[PDB]
Formats: structure tokens, C-alpha cells, sequence
């Protein structure tokens, strides 16, 4: 499907300028926001491949920009199984459709 | 530094590898009036900056001293996100 | 449009008087309140981005005035995407709205 | 029942890694996702056996690929009693069976 | 350098750590005759000029010459305060 | 940097020995729109890019950054290859 | 017009885990296989940009799950010259078209 | 597709039991014999992931039977790409239908 | 005749990028590709005596730009006999002549 | 190097520390057929140069080099004074 | 760089001590088509060329970057003299 | 017969300035070239015996101009026997009877 | 007009050498022959400036083969001046217009 990127951070001020570093620096949309626990925090991106390794190469470089601001774990999924976006929190919501 | 409006971005997956990680912005320059100049600007973008915002845009090896761009091929970087520009004690933007 | 600033704090009494300083300091409007688990809790401040900067920095300063808490993380955005709004909880709510 | 996989992951970009990878390595499906706190995230890929094998085998390899992320534990459960269905998450649901 | 006159300042509140305490001016060129040139700049003023002042603003690496402004990513920088200009033995300002 | 469209390669045999082994491209500079601009640019070229193609180009002493250019007399070179060009959230080029 | 990328493997088991991840990793079409002698053996894929990098990247780290092969050059470019398709076999082939 | 198992051996003789051992060991079909340099000589088997991986194991013991027979690379795709049948030498050759 | 320009590499991704700069750097009609055994593999352009040394010069430096890329060995013969033609595969195909 | 004509001089008391002893020329750029370009420039004047006479201007970080402008905030400085300036084997100067 | 036309040579007698032995071109810009701009510079000429010729000239500090030009006040260089220019497969010049 | 004369080098642009510096120097054709493996490759002229032995001597200096040419094996036959032209490619073909 | 080459030589049979060398490399022509003393002699070649490269290039190696010569100096001019023609005897001749 279309690609989906993820930036895990440690923290809610990191992982809101993850979540707007990437939608600034490429045509992504911002479709997804997941805590498991622990602060470790996640916010998934969709769109293109060329936006999604640009948004999330560049998201990864704004939170090492902030105070207290940690990246966890970074990935580029660049054309996930339509199987995913059943079970997983990765697919586009009804919010973010006028974004896509 | 000149005065810039973003106006959209610049995606290169084919570049330098020093060049990985850097957020490239389309930026336009912008009169001392306000009006969009025919002319424009691909910078580095560390302060974050959006669609449509007013920037400080700088110009040649000004852009390498920010201590992670410094040995980077860049020669166009935002420096500041504008919020105010008075002339003649008059506010033009903010 | 209106800008946003987070300060994330260890322990819940720290976050109140961080979010009761936010609001004295500048014409900010207190918004929204996030918990993202071991403690790590952030409240989100909408106003101008000279207010929001006036508001974190003296947010950050009543912190250490609490005795059992610390300032994890602060973090301001200039102008946040308006994906932003509707995936995090940085929006205005209809409570709020009469401090706007 | 037929066959449960799992994959338990620290951090949510290594778990959607190897849920991707599981489900492209086999004839397996995605039916499930579990977060059970302190990062801990668990997959659940149901098939047969030979192909759950070939599939949580493969998501484990996948994980060394994204940075930041580690597998905790994983297991294969060849034929799981009827009971643990109407129980624990692992089952068919009515959204992931065009994939089955 | 160029001669330019200061119409006015520009206010960033998010910008790089390095552009704090930098006062910025918008200046607009104007020629060798005194009128203004539709071109401008924004230059960091270490000599302290007020609205309407003529001010020589250099470019480039030179704004980064002044031992405070060293690893600071400025292009333009208010050099001096013009006192008088003369042309061809004639006083043209002052 | 700016965007520049590939139209063509400059090949010189007497030159300095600094300069060999460099690609010399001849680009024409493109506008914000996507029209070309009558402006020209040879650069370097160590992102290998042929004709007809988008690349991002920097001026100055940013040429000189690549880490085997730095002792080269290069004042342009080619830093990306663009993929796309996003204006306004619509795509321009890609 | 079409970027072409390509994984040189030691040993065809390598190089068929690697085209398998390859055309799995995104949306490019393997093309071609050349073998050059001393047991390396290369495989070239067909794509966008962007999901040639994508594929190279994800081809090269499965190869280290391959016991006896290694990856021994890589290589992307973003849009090859005319000239290589007639002399070089890194063009479509008629057998491939339908996964173009 | 269905499952793919290579076995990469140093010699002729050492790849002539190796084949013999895999079709004996279990339902799988040899379809597939490639030869890239430096004695490098593959055979590839078809089957099920189960058939092919208890084939690809006893064809590899069974070089051991050999003087002089080395075996260099393994590897079992479970379930390959179309693309790669039309490329690589794995597919089913129609002289290997009345094995299948 | 018309000037001959070859560059020798270890490995096929690098001469790809040999091949596929040389024809980007200057006018040359890349007209064959030779392997002689043990990886080494060279490819060959004709053109002009201007064309043909800037091309392999930077056709050299491009491929030490590659991982695993390395340059064996290039000349320029900017004036080759009519004989060598007819016995060496350095002259121009028909697959290449509208590149001449 | 620019070709220009010493149009007059500026002078400005309130300055930078370091653009002390600076002798700063207006001038205006000629072209290469003699004529006055509508652009000027202010540079620091080593070689002695008096009102009307033709001099070679650099620009940029060359006007550093002299070994007494190096630390100074120069973007301009005349070079040379010319003597003869000979176009398609012709003499337009001198 | 820029394609530039050799148009004439500019003699400075009294001039710096560190321009000494600098050989002095005077290059009209041409374009990417091949006709002359007008645009003029005054650069260095290391690789030894005549009048009439085609050469790639610099700008800046890459002017300095030649081992001999290190600590020279140059801003102009050529570094090429053109053998041929292909634009869209088609011979410009040479 | 006609005097053979062989250089072999390794690697393919030796070969090629192997071969053109042969039929520069003297009244000699090349009318052969043999890859047997390894990049050992073999050019084959003809001539009188003076000649061949005047350009196999200067075929051989000229592999010190190519970087990373080196020649293996050189070797003169000044009166072959005629049993050799019809198995070994030694023998004057059609294509190069225009330069006898 | 064309360019002109130069190659000085220590004795008459090395620069006879280096002459030969020179016109059969590139498509340059000897028009020139100049004695300055202390058996300091140069031959001079017009043509191109990319066939006077290659032809001077060719010319400084094959000194090297000949014992007792060496080459002392080379110099390369790509347009000289019209005044160069009368004063030095870098000009063409009317003997050697058959082979320009």
C-alpha cells in the first residue's frame, strides 16, 4: 500500500516536533499518534516513498534539536500488506482525508 | 539575510551524502513592501518553518555555521521565522 | 496558525503550577493536558509564539521551586501544520475557548 | 485451532516490521496487536504451522533492520486449544478475513 | 560595500540559537545619485542606527569579521554610519 | 541552492590540473513555476545526473564541501537530484 | 527514464534472497540477472527512485541472513541514460511487463 | 509463489547428491540447475515450505557424503515473488511438470 | 578510426556507473560491454578524442563513488587502427547507431 | 574583478573599531565598453586612488587578503589601478 | 562557472604588491545559446588563453583555490579553456 | 606459414593497446583475440617474422602506458605449421583479409 | 588556429622516436624540427588540442623505450597567438600540407 514511516520518541514535546518536522518537510500526511507505554511515543506518517524517507530523515534530525528530546526507533515501511492497516494503527482516518 | 515567503518544498532522494537529513524549503523572495519578487531560494530549514510563513533566509557560507551544517554543501539556510517587520514605524507583517 | 508550546514534566504537582505559570506569565491559553505514561506528563499552551516563549520559559522556572519534580522536556512550534490539530491533542476545545 | 505466531517487540516502528515482514515471508495473517505496557508490543499472526514458522522466523530478522528496535520474545503455538480464542486476542476478525 | 538607508527592523522570535542578540535592520539600497533602489536587506547592526539613517552594509563572509559574529550565520552587517558622502567634489549627503 | 534543469556537458582539455576528473554540466536555471530562466550555471557534477534532468544547485565555497572538491576551483556544483517539487501542496514536478 | 539499482551478490542464493526483498521492499520490477564470473552475481531492478533505494537498502540486509553469501557492490542511479538499455541488460524485458 | 530452496555447493558431484538427497527427503520438485563460476554450482528445488525445508536440510547433510564436496550457501524462500520466476531459474520448466 | 575509451572494473555495479557516466559527462555512444572472466568487466565508448578523455575521466572517478566499485584498469587509444575494429568488440552496432 | 571609475568618497565616523584607517572610495562600475553601468560599490582603497580614475574592484572574501584587511569587515577593495585596458587587440583606456 | 568569451586584456601598473604577475583578462559573458551578454569580467588566466577564445571562469574564493593565487586579492579565475559545448546532443561549439 | 605472433595480458584495455600498438609499429594483421579465462586475454597477429617480432616487442612496451595493464605472456612462431590455422584462432578470416 | 605541441628530447634518435609516436597516437601533424643546442631537440605537432594531447601524452612514454633519450621537456598550447607563427617555426609548412 502506500508507504508508512514512524518516528518513536521519548517524550510528548519530541514527539510533536517529529509529528511537524515531517509533515513540513514533505507531502505527508500525519494519520496516526501511538503510546505503548514508558513515553515511548509514536506518530505515524503516510504518503510517497520520496516523502516519507525525506519527512522522516528530517523529522529524526528536529528532535535532536529539542531540550529532553530523544528518538527511540525510526523505520520506513515503503509498501506495507494491505493487511496491516486492518490490524495496526497505521491507516488513514476519516480526520486526515483532506491531508492526503 | 533577505526576506522570504515559504512556498513549497524540494524532495531529492538522488543527492550527496552529506546532504541526507537536511529539510529543503522553496522559498520566494519577498519586497521590503511585502510583494512576492520573481525570484526565489532552495535553503536548509532547521527552524522549523511552514507553508506560507515569512523567513530570514541567509546567503552563501553563512549557511555551514550552525555547527551540523558546517562542512554540508549548503549555501542557502532559514535563520529566523519572521514575526514582525515594522518600516517607517509602521507594521507591515505580524 | 496560533503557535504551541509544551512543557513536559515528572510528576503531576510540577505540571500544575508549570501550566499556572504559563497562563500568568503571557496572554497564552492552556489547552490541553497529556499523560504518556512513567510519570511524563505535558501540558500544551496555544497563543502568539512571543507569548508561548514568555509562558515555557517561566513554566519551566516554577518547576524548581516544586519539590518532587523536574522539567523533562519543553518544546515550542512557531506555527504547527493543521494536520497537527487533528491527530494530536494540541486544538482548542470548545471549554477554552473563553480564555482565547 | 490453526497456528499463532507471535512476535513481542520493545517499541512500536519494530513491531509494524515484523508484522510487514510476517505476513510477505508466508501465507500467514495479521490478525492481531497487543500492547501490554512498559513498551512491550505483541503481533499475532495465525496460519499453518509450517507458514507461521517461515513467517515469525523472518519478522525477527526484520527488526535488526530498523534502528532502535529489539525482539523480546517470540513463539510458535502449533495447535492452540479453542478455549484461548474467546480469550486472549489471538482470533479471526471480521476485518482480516479477506486475508485468511 | 553599499550604501543603504535603514527603513526599518525585523523582529524573528523562533530562529537559530546563534541570531540571538542580533539587532536586525531593513535596509534599502539606494545609488550612487541618493535615490532608493527597489532592493533591499536585512543585516545585523553592531553600529547602533536608528530609522532613516545611511548606513554602509557589507556581504557575504565580511559580516562575520567583527569577533562576536564569528560563528553566527550572518550575510550582511551594518559597518559604519554614512557621516557625509561627496561626489565628484560636491557634497551629496551630510 | 537553486533549481536548475540539465541542457547540456562543457568539456575542456586545456585547464588546470586541479580540474580534472570533473563533470562539467551546462544547467539552465528554472523558476519557482517551472519555466526556464535565461540564466545559466557549469557545476560539478558528483551526483551523476544526465540530460533533461532537475538537480539542486549551490554557489560559492558550498561547491567546495564534497570532501574532493575542497582544493578545486569550484564555485557550482550539483548537490541533488531533485524527485519532487511540492508548490502550495501541489505536486510540480514528480 | 525508469532508475535502475542493483545488488552484486557472492553466490546465487544470496542474490535470490536479495531480489526477493527487493520486489517485496516496494514497487520495482526485477529486470535482469548478470552473471560476470568468480561467483558474482548481480540483479537489476526497475523504479521509481525512491523505491530503488528502498529496495537496495532492504536487498542488501537480507543477504546477511543468507549463510555463505555476502553483498559485494551496490548501486543506484536515478534515471540512466539511453544508451545503457541497448548495450547493458538493464532494460524491460517482454517476459517482465506485466509487473511494471 | 510456492516455496523456493537453493543448495550452493563447491563441485558437480558434491550438487548431484545434494539434489538427490532433497527429492528423496520429501515432496519437492528439482527444477532448477545454475552454474555462476568458481565451481559455485546451485540446485533449486520447488515444494512446500515444510517439503523444502526438510529437503534443503538432508541435502545438505548429505554432502558430507561426498570427498570433496563442500557446501557453500543455503537458503529457503518461503513464499517468492511472481517477478523472480521469470527472471531466475526457479520456475517449473515443462519438462519437470510430471514431478510437481 | 574514431577514438576508443575503456574502463575495466571489479564488479557489474560498478560499471554501470562507468558506463552510465561516461555517457552523461560528454558525447560518446557507449557501444559495448566485455567480460573477460574473474569480474572483469569493461565497458566501451567511441567518440571524439575531447569526448572520449573527459568521459573516462570522470567516468573513473565516478565509480569510486560506489561500494565495491573499483577500477582496474581505462585507456584512451584516441586514434585506433581500422583493423582492430573487425577483430576486438569496439566497434559501433547497429543497436548504437542512433547515438553516434 | 570588476572595472570601475572612482566616483567619489564616503565617509562615516561612527563605525566599527576595526573599519578605522579605512579609506572608502564610491565607485561606479564601467563596462567593458566604457560606458557607466547604473551600479556602484563602496570599497577600501590600499592602491591610491583619486576621483576618476579607472580601478579593478574584487569582491567578496579577496578584499581579506591584503594582510591588513584580513580581520576587517571588507566585501570591496580596489586592487589595481588600470593603465590600459586593450579590447579585440584595440586600446579603450590608457 | 561561467561560459565566458576572452574579449581583451586590462594592464594595471600600480596596482598590489600580491597582483603582481597576474595576467589580467577582460571576458564578456556569453550564454547558454551562445550569444554575448552584457556582462563583463576581469579574471586571472592561469591556463594560458588568447583572444577570441571560449573559457570557464569562476567567482569568489574558488578563485584562490589554484596554490599560487592562495593569499592573492581574487575574486575571477579562469580555470578552462572550452574544447566543446553540446547542448541536447548538439554541438554548440568546437 | 606466416609468422604468429601473441601477446597475453591481463585485463581487456591492455589487450586492446596491446593490439593497436602492434599493427602501428610494422606490416603485421591482427587477426585474432582469445579470452581463455581469468582476464587472460590473447591478441593474434600476423606478418613476416621480422615484423611480427617488431611489433610483438613494441605491443609489449605499450601495456606500461595503460594503468593496471600487465602483460602475462608473449610468444613468436616464425614458421607455424599449417595444421594450427584450421583448430587454433590463428588463421586469416574474411573480415580482416583487406589488411594482409 | 590549431593547437600546437612540443616535445623536447636529449638526443636526435629519442625525439625521432618521440615524433613517430606522436602522429600515429592522434590525428596531429609533425610540421616542425628544432636544435637549441646542448643536444636539446624538439619536435613540434599541430592539430587539435585534444589529438595534441594524446599525441604528446604518447610521445613522453616512448622515449622511455629508447636507451640513451630522455624527454626534457613538454608544453601543450591550445590556440596560439598569430604572432607565434612568423617569429617561431611552430607554423605549417608547405611540404607537410598533404598530411594536415
Amino acid at each position: 500500500a502506500v508507504a508508512v514511516g514512524m518516528i518513536e520518541t521519548l517524550g510528548f514535546p519530541a514527539v510533536v516536533e517529529a509529528a511537524d518536522a515531517m509533515v513540513k518537510a514533505a507531502r505527508v500526511t500525519l494519520v496516526g499518534y501511538e503510546k505503548i507505554g514508558t513515553g515511548r511515543v509514536t506518530v505515524i506518517v503516510r504518503g510517497d516513498v520520496s516523502e516519507v524517507q525525506a519527512s522522516v530523515s528530517a523529522g529524526t534530525e528536529s528532535v535532536k534539536r529539542v531540550n529532553g528530546g530523544q528518538v527511540l526507533s525510526t523505520h520506513i515501511i515503503a509498501r506495507p500488506h494491505e493487511n496491516l492497516e486492518y490490524v495496526l494503527p497505521i491507516r488513514y482516518t476519516e480526520e486526515v482525508e483532506q491531508f492526503r | 539575510m533577505q526576506m522570504a515567503k515559504v512556498c513549497g518544498t524540494v524532495v531529492g532522494t538522488q543527492k550527496l551524502p552529506s546532504m541526507t537529513g537536511v529539510k529543503l524549503l522553496l522559498l520566494q523572495f519577498i519586497d521590503a513592501n511585502g510583494e512576492l519578487l520573481p525570484k526565489y531560494e532552495v535553503a536548509a530549514d532547521p527552524v522549523g518553518a511552514g507553508l506560507g510563513e515569512w523567513v530570514l533566509v541567509n546567503r552563501g557560507s553563512a549557511a555551514r555555521q550552525t555547527e551540523y551544517h558546517q562542512n554540508r554543501p549548503l549555501d542557502a539556510m532559514v535563520v529566523a521565522i519572521i514575526d514582525t517587520v515594522t518600516v517607517n514605524n509602521r507594521r507591515l507583517y505580524g
